[PDB]
């Protein structure tokens, strides 16, 4: 559902702001959107090219482990911009 | 005239983002000049921040006043100001916060006198006009 994708979401980030530093969720983290989730595919907005690429190089371990913390399930984890 | 935005880049982002250079500049630009939504110049103004250091500017006014040393040049607090010998050009020098700004004209010299301090501060200087698209290292 529309409302559960957002419910994940927001679990996710309150998590992820409990292990990041305040500059580092502030600034990668904090303004990303859920988009969809179909199949094992999670996808997440990022606000623009450069926050994707870093999201995408540094963070998606990070994600997935959190995503499997909160759900049980591996969730592969992808990133687009608006 | 030669004008350009100087900051130093954290080594973390200097590494990941070596042999892409350009994607750097297009970030730059895009916080002095694109026009982009209020929201994408917030970002992009937060991303700044996180990938760059503090200019250190008590050691960037020794090795200044050290290396200018009966140069014409003055100073007026965060600005130093150079003439080239024999006529041949002159350039600005502005540090603040997380930005340097050069202003240069006549000969090439003009700049380098300043660059060659930053270029034995750091390694990671990134130095960039706007104006010509001429960007690089200041390589040591």
């Amino acid at each position: 559902a529309m409302e559960n994708i957002l419910d994940l979401w927001n679990q996710a980030l309150a998590q992820i702001e409990k292990k990041l530093s305040k500059p580092s969720f502030e600034t990668w983290m904090k303004s990303t959107k859920a988009h969809s989730l179909q199949g094992d595919t999670l996808t997440i907005t990022a606000p623009n090219e450069f926050a994707r690429d870093w999201l995408e190089s540094r963070y998606l371990h990070l994600i997935a482990d959190t995503i499997y913390e909160l759900t049980g399930e591996e969730l592969s984890i992808k990133f687009v911009i608006p | 005239e030669r004008h350009y935005y100087t900051y130093l880049i954290k080594e973390e982002f200097a590494n990941h983002y070596f042999g892409r250079e350009s994607v750097m500049f297009e970030l730059f630009q895009d916080y002095h000049w694109t026009s982009l939504e209020k929201q994408q110049y917030e970002m992009t103004e937060k991303q700044i921040q996180y990938i760059t250091q503090p200019i250190p500017i008590l050691h960037m006014h020794q090795r200044l006043k050290m290396n200018l040393n009966k140069t014409d040049y003055r100073q007026l607090d965060y600005i130093y100001r150079i003439a080239l010998p024999k006529a041949k050009g002159h350039a600005t020098f502005m540090m603040k916060e997380h930005m340097i700004e050069i202003v240069a004209s006549g000969d090439y010299e003009a700049e380098t006198i300043f660059f060659e301090v930053l270029r034995k501060v750091s390694p990671c200087f990134l130095a960039m006009d706007f104006n010509s698209k001429r960007y690089g290292w200041l390589n040591p």
